[PDB]
């Protein structure tokens, strides 16, 4: 029925601003209260603030005063969101959220429609192409180390898909440095090792890079 | 009073115009 | 500024069991403006429960809300395998809004000991100027698990991310890896490099290491 619509996602590196956007497709917009929800990667929920529309009347958490501006615009349904000083810790995924409407059209306070999400990662460094290094290994651990790729997403496979038993890739984590790193590990039989070759393949779209990695015993 | 309470403002305005 | 605290952080439960989760406020909540919320990975936030026990429309008639003034209750009475997910208490009676920090409902299972790995760094990351050492931990639970590192028998920290699947829908077990990142130059300084893992189910602190040189 109704629903919010949130712009695409950002870069920026530290010390900028990002503006993101936030258009209802249709319903009372003016009336009801539009709030701004965050998500940091892996953590909960943090109310950062919202607006009244038709009083141009912000509310925002004291943690985000002088850094944050949240308007709206009644002709065309439309929220944006400005946070300014960005630092590492303001990475997350940010939500737009509108108040739910009761029975009657009694406001319900409670955030009843929900945007898509828009993800910010604060990063200082440029596109990269991911290294990969081997994890050399009556089962046996084997794996490769997908180390210093910039941005989101890496596609990892093994043996050209042919060995999806046992493969655990882990979400990647982003470093101190502003890159990602991640590892994808796959268990096999100890007796295979010398008559079996395993080699990792790695996609990264972003920089149009693909490798493989042969990873044989020490 | 929940009249100066942000989160009750749009109650209020519902109210009102009704 | 009014804190909800959720407990558990963790509910271990099994389809078809009934699921109790509870919030906790700082302030008593004197015109009941509590709502529940429930996430799954990669999805936006969905409103179950308005005004502490009003179910939202639309939302399976097994969720219900209840309790007042400073204690508050989310029941699912039987639980289907959708309602695995995380779950947020959140007030809207005074500014600012504030949820509660999550509580998950998981997969029950069987305590499973971990399988513990270690990999040195390899040869082509040392001839470019850093050393990551990799601690795998592999198919076990609970989910919960500490992982120290030490080098020469001396505790690490600040240098070292880890990183942990989903639960795996098969048999309901996770996997962690811990990356101890070092320069060259520290790495080739000392000699002995060691993960120690404690677990549930181990009887005793497992420590699987190596001698920089074998």
């Amino acid at each position: 029925r109704v629903q919010l619509v949130q712009s695409g996602a950002e870069v920026k590196k530290p010390g900028s601003s990002v503006r993101i956007s936030c258009k209802a497709s249709g319903g009372t917009f003016s009336t009801l209260t539009l709030t701004w929800v965050r998500q940091a990667p892996g953590q909960g929920l943090e109310w950062m603030g919202g607006i009244i529309p038709l009083l141009s009347l912000p509310n925002y958490t004291q943690k985000f005063q002088g850094r944050l501006t949240i308007t709206a615009d009644t002709s065309t349904s439309t929220s944006y969101l400005e946070l300014s000083s960005l630092r590492s810790e303001d990475t997350a995924v940010y939500f737009c959220a509108r108040e739910a409407s009761g029975w009657f059209d009694k406001p319900l306070g409670a955030m009843g429609v929900w945007g898509q999400g828009t993800m910010v990662v604060v990063s200082s460094a440029s596109t990269k192409g991911p290294s990969v290094f081997p994890l050399a290994p009556g089962t046996a651990a084997l794996g490769c180390l997908v180390k210093d790729y910039f941005p989101e997403p890496v596609t990892v496979s093994w043996n050209s898909g042919a060995l999806t038993s046992g493969v655990h890739t882990f979400p990647a984590v982003l470093q101190s440095s502003g890159l990602y790193s991640l590892s994808s590990v796959v268990t096999v039989p100890s007796s295979s090792l010398g008559t079996q070759t395993y080699i990792c393949n790695v996609n990264h779209k972003p920089s149009n890079t693909k490798v493989d990695k042969k990873v044989e015993p020490k | 009073a929940s009249l100066w309470n942000w989160f009750d403002i749009t109650k209020w305005l519902w109210y009102i115009k009704k | 500024e009014i804190v909800l605290t959720q407990s558990p952080d963790t509910l271990s439960l099994s389809p078809g069991e009934r699921a109790t989760l509870s919030c906790r406020a700082s302030e008593t909540i004197r015109n009941n403006n509590l709502a529940w919320y429930q996430q799954s990975p990669g999805q936006a936030p969905r409103l179950l429960v308005y005004g502490a026990s009003s179910t939202a429309t639309g939302v399976p008639g097994r969720f219900s809300g209840s309790g007042s003034g400073t204690d508050f209750t989310l029941t699912i009475s039987r639980l289907e395998p959708e309602d695995f997910a995380v779950y947020y208490c959140q007030q809207y009676y005074k500014p600012p809004g504030t949820f509660g920090q999550g509580t998950k409902v998981e997969f029950k299972r069987t305590v499973a000991a971990p399988s513990v790995f270690i990999f040195p760094p390899s040869d082509e990351q040392l001839k470019s100027g850093t050393a990551s050492v990799v601690c795998l931990l592999n198919n076990f639970y609970p989910r919960e698990a500490k992982v120290q590192w030490k080098v020469d028998n001396a505790l690490q920290s600040g240098n070292s991310q880890e990183s942990v699947t989903e639960q795996d829908s098969k048999d309901s077990t996770y996997s962690l890896s811990s990356t101890l990142t070092l320069s060259k130059a520290d790495y080739e300084k000392h000699k002995v490099y060691a993960c120690e893992v404690t677990h549930q189910g181990l009887s005793s602190p497992v420590t699987k290491s190596f001698n920089r040189g074998e």
